[PDB]
């Protein structure tokens, strides 16, 4: 599973 | 089934808690994954992680089961707005609402079905 796009 | 999750967005099922412990997340080891197609195209999808939070419920010292929510996600899982915080643990009262990597995220709200 692809990396988790962190929002800050 | 002492709980319930009701899905308050598209691309969610909903949930009926049954065993003592459910994962949420992206990742396939998860009781609960989110995976609905619809979903995987909405962008916030891509804020959640593959292991997102968890909900069970546990003998606590009073020896009473205890509802449990425990945040594992790198946005944050919320309870009513509140951060979690990654790697902690709060209890889960009824009518919760969850939020998942921004506090007015609402994706679930929790029903206790033991006063019920």
């Amino acid at each position: 599973h692809f990396d988790t796009y962190l929002i800050r | 089934p002492w709980a319930r999750l009701w899905a308050l967005q598209d691309g969610f099922a909903n949930l009926e808690c049954v065993n003592d412990n459910y994962w949420f997340g992206r990742d396939k080891s998860c009781e609960y994954c989110f995976d609905e197609p619809l979903l995987k195209r909405t962008d916030k999808y891509r804020t959640y992680s593959k292991k997102h939070f968890r909900i069970f419920r546990e003998v606590g010292p009073k020896n009473s089961y205890i509802a449990y929510i425990e945040d594992h996600s790198g946005n944050g899982t919320f309870v009513n707005t509140e951060l979690v915080g990654k790697g902690k643990r709060r209890p889960l009262n009824n009518n919760s609402e969850i939020a998942l990597s921004l506090s007015r995220n609402k994706v679930f709200v929790f029903f206790d079905l033991t006063v019920d």
